[PDB]
C-alpha cells in the first residue's frame, strides 16, 4: 500500500505503491524500500509531488494546471527524471 | 494524412484552457500545417472551418504539444445547430519533457554544451518538438 | 474535495490526500495506520499551531486553493504519550548555486 523512498541525504518519503509505480524505474528497483544513492531531498520530493500531479491529473476533462519547477532545481530534476524513466 | 475538402461549413469555437499563449495548425489538403494566429491564455475565438478538417494545437513560443478534447487532433464535426466547442489544455507531460521545457526556456541553445549533466540529456534538449517532427510520428498509426 | 498533504516528522515525510472535511482525529487514523503508533501517541500542526481532533482539516486551513497535488501543504506531526516531543522538522537539503547561465 505505501512504499519508502529514502533520499540520498537520509529523508525518508512514504507514497502510495501506485503513485510510485509511475516510475518504471522504482517498478524493478522495488519488486518494502528503495535507496537513492543519487537523489537528494529537494529532488525526490518535487518527484513525489509529480506522482501525486500524474495520478491526479491523468484522464481528465477538468482543466489541468502547469506542473511548477524553480529553475534551481530544473536541472537535478532532470536528472533524476531522465533516471526514473517519468 | 490530410483535411477533407468537403466545402461544408462549420463553426468552431476555440477556448484556451491553458497556460499557455495557443498556435492554432490546420493541415492543408496537401498535409502542411498551416499556421492562424495566436490565442493569448484563457481567451477565446469563434472560427469558421468545415466539416472533415484537421487542426491541432501547439505553444506558439516554444511547440510544446498541446491536448484538444483530450485528444491528439480535432476534427470539426456534423455542425446539428450550435458552434463546435474545442477546448485547448495543458497535457501530463512526463517529469522529464517538462524539465527539458523549463531547461530550454532558461538557457541560449548556444551554450547547453556548457551544462554539466550527460551527454544525451545535451541531445534531447536539442531535439526541440515540433510540428513536422509529430506529423511524422502520429502518421504511423 | 480532497486536500493533498505533507505530513512531516522529523527526517520523515508521508504523502497522503483527504477530505477537506474529515477530522484532525481521522488523519491520525490514517498515520496511525502507516506509522504504527496510535493517535494519543501525537499530536498535529499547521505551523507552529496544534491542532484540536475534532476540527476539520477545512476549519484547520487545508483547502483546494491551498493544498493542491503540486504544492502539497505540510502537516507537522509530533510523538510520545508521558511527555510530548517538540515539534521538530528537518529541512530539505539546498539546491546549488545557480549557472548564470539564468537571466
Ligand atoms: C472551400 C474551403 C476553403 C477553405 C480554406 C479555409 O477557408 N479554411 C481552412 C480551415 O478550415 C479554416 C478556414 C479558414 O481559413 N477560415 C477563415 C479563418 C480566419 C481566421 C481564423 C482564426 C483562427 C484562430 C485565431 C484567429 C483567427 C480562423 C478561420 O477550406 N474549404
Amino acid at each position: 500500500m505505501y512504499v519508502k523512498l529514502i533520499s540520498s541525504d537520509g529523508h525518508e518519503f512514504i507514497v502510495k505503491r501506485e503513485h510510485a509505480l509511475t516510475s518504471g524505474t522504482i517498478k524493478a528497483m522495488l519488486s518494502n524500500e528503495v535507496n537513492f544513492r543519487e537523489i537528494p531531498s529537494h529532488v525526490l520530493s518535487k518527484v513525489c509531488m509529480y506522482f501525486t500531479y500524474k495520478v491526479r491529473y491523468t484522464n481528465s476533462s477538468t482543466e489541468i494546471p502547469e506542473f511548477p519547477i524553480a529553475p534551481e532545481i530544473a536541472l537535478e530534476l532532470l536528472m533524476a527524471a531522465n533516471f526514473l524513466d517519468c | 494524412l490530410r483535411s477533407v475538402n468537403s466545402r461544408e461549413p462549420s463553426q468552431v469555437i476555440f477556448c484556451n484552457r491553458s497556460p499557455r499563449v495557443v498556435l492554432p495548425v490546420w493541415l492543408n489538403f496537401d498535409g502542411e500545417p498551416q499556421p492562424y494566429p495566436t490565442l493569448p491564455p484563457g481567451t477565446g475565438r469563434r472560427i469558421h472551418s468545415y466539416r472533415g478538417h484537421l487542426w491541432l494545437f501547439r505553444d506558439a513560443g516554444t511547440h510544446d504539444g498541446l491536448l484538444v478534447n483530450q485528444t491528439e487532433l480535432f476534427v470539426p464535426s456534423l455542425n446539428d445547430g450550435q458552434p463546435i466547442f474545442a477546448n485547448i489544455t495543458l497535457p501530463v507531460y512526463t517529469l522529464k519533457e517538462r524539465c527539458l521545457q523549463v531547461v530550454r526556456s532558461l538557457v541560449k541553445p548556444e551554450n547547453y554544451r556548457r551544462l554539466d549533466i550527460v551527454r544525451s540529456l545535451y541531445e534531447d534538449l536539442e531535439d526541440h518538438p515540433n510540428v513536422q517532427k509529430d506529423l511524422e510520428r502520429l502518421t504511423q498509426e | 474535495m480532497d486536500v493533498f498533504l505533507m505530513i512531516r516528522r522529523h527526517k520523515t515525510t508521508i504523502f497522503t490526500d483527504a477530505k477537506e472535511s474529515s477530522t484532525v482525529f481521522e488523519l491520525k487514523r490514517i498515520v496511525e495506520g502507516i506509522l504504527k503508533r496510535p493517535p494519543d501517541e501525537q499530536r498535529l500542526y499547521k505551523d507552529d499551531q496544534l491542532l484540536d481532533d475534532g476540527k476539520t482539516l477545512g476549519e484547520c486551513g487545508f483547502t483546494s486553493q491551498t493544498a493542491r497535488p503540486q504544492a502539497p501543504a505540510t502537516v507537522g506531526l509530533a510523538f510520545r504519550a508521558d511527555t510530548f516531543e517538540a515539534l521538530c522538522i528537518e529541512p530539505f537539503s539546498s539546491p546549488p548555486e545557480l549557472p548564470d547561465v539564468m537571466k
